[PDB]
């Protein structure tokens, strides 16, 4: 992963 | 003449973006009927123009779908019919935009328009193009990215009181690069209120609040000590808190390190992402107006901190001058105005  | 059918897509097209409706137009005749179904066979809501020359979809189109368009036209020289099948964009990822200030809010003359995406934006240009700012009275403005996810928009000078701002983030269907597409559109509106500028002067150690050029409050303050001074420059008022625990570790400084701290305080107004607040400081009342004793925050009296909370709003301005610190970074998050206009206007969409 990379959302937020 | 035989009627001619034109469409906003072509047969066999792929990557059709859903940021605009699909349309069919007739020439040398009129459209008798137009139907559009998706790959599961359900119809798509559309509307034929009164004059019968243009048909357009009326509902949001979907990602990664196959649609089949069927159009029939009539003219003096016979009828014309076409069928088209096309595929819409298939994102690798979706990103949702979050806009500040809130819809219907009244904010100070320093409030930038902020569009925070929840993913890295590879094609910053595409993002800027999808965001429409409208101002009344119209005033010039420009985009500038604070990081890979949040972009800001502001004029050259502080907003004029009474200005109405409208923001349309039309990112649904927009290819933001590397397979990233917008998840939804956002529409917000806000209004600029009174000019509120508070000046924290280290030469007098007083925080003076001016509303439309009128002095309404004078607050003794104790700012950051020489080793941890308060930086000079323009600060934008962020969030207001009836009470908050200031935690140095939020900014990367361990609480038990020499410059660390954990303090529960009242009436805290955030003016920088780096951790600067206007807050109640009953422990430094004697020092307020004489000596700097804090880690960078503006210590003021309980009553004055509460007054600040009750009478200062999001987007108002705090200007710090004559301190021994440097200048607040322009990309702090609330230091937008410390970036020269020429640099802001030039932007950094790359
Ligand atoms: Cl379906």
């Amino acid at each position: 992963a990379x959302k937020x | 003449l035989v009627p001619k059918l034109t469409a906003s897509v072509t047969d066999g097209a792929v990557g059709v973006t859903v940021d605009a409706p699909v349309s069919v137009t007739a020439a040398d005749g009129v459209l008798a009927a137009v139907t559009m179904v998706n790959d599961n066979g359900r119809p798509v809501a559309g509307r034929l123009s009164p004059d019968g020359l243009r048909w357009s979809t009326t509902e949001q189109l979907g990602y990664n779908r196959r649609y089949t368009l069927n159009a029939t036209a009539l003219g003096l020289g016979g009828a014309a019919t076409r069928q088209l099948t096309f595929q819409t964009s298939s994102p690798a990822h979706l990103t949702m935009p979050y806009v500040m200030p809130g819809d219907g809010e009244v904010v100070g003359v320093g409030e930038p328009v902020a569009i925070r995406f929840d993913e890295n934006i590879a094609d910053r240009g595409a993002a800027e193009k999808a965001i429409k700012i409208t101002t009344n009275p119209p005033v010039e403005g420009a985009f500038y990215w604070l990081n890979n996810r949040e972009v800001r928009w502001r004029p050259e000078h502080f907003w004029k009181p009474g200005t109405a701002v409208d923001v349309a983030v039309n990112t649904y269907g927009v290819d933001l690069g590397e397979g990233m597409f917008g998840e939804d559109n956002v529409q917000t509106h806000f209004t600029i209120g009174d000019e509120v500028i508070a000046t924290a002067d280290d030469n007098t150690k007083i925080l003076t609040v001016r509303v439309n050029g009128e002095v309404v409050k004078s607050m003794p303050t104790s700012m950051g000590k020489d080793s941890t001074p308060t930086a000079n420059g323009i600060y934008i008022v962020g969030s207001r808190y009836k009470h908050i625990i200031m935690d140095s570790s939020t900014y990367g400084v361990p609480v038990n390190s020499p410059n660390g701290y954990r303090t529960d305080v009242d009436w805290a107004t955030q003016i920088s992402y780096s951790g600067v607040f206007v807050h109640s400081a009953p422990w430094s009342v004697g020092a307020q107006g004489h000596t700097n004793t804090s880690h960078g925050s503006l210590n003021v009296s309980p009553s004055n901190a509460q007054w600040f909370y009750d009478h200062v709003k999001r987007g108002d301005i705090v200007e710090v001058v004559n301190t021994v610190g440097g200048t607040l970074p322009g990309i702090d998050g609330l230091g937008d105005w410390n970036i020269p206009w020429d640099q802001w206007r030039a932007g950094n969409a790359k």
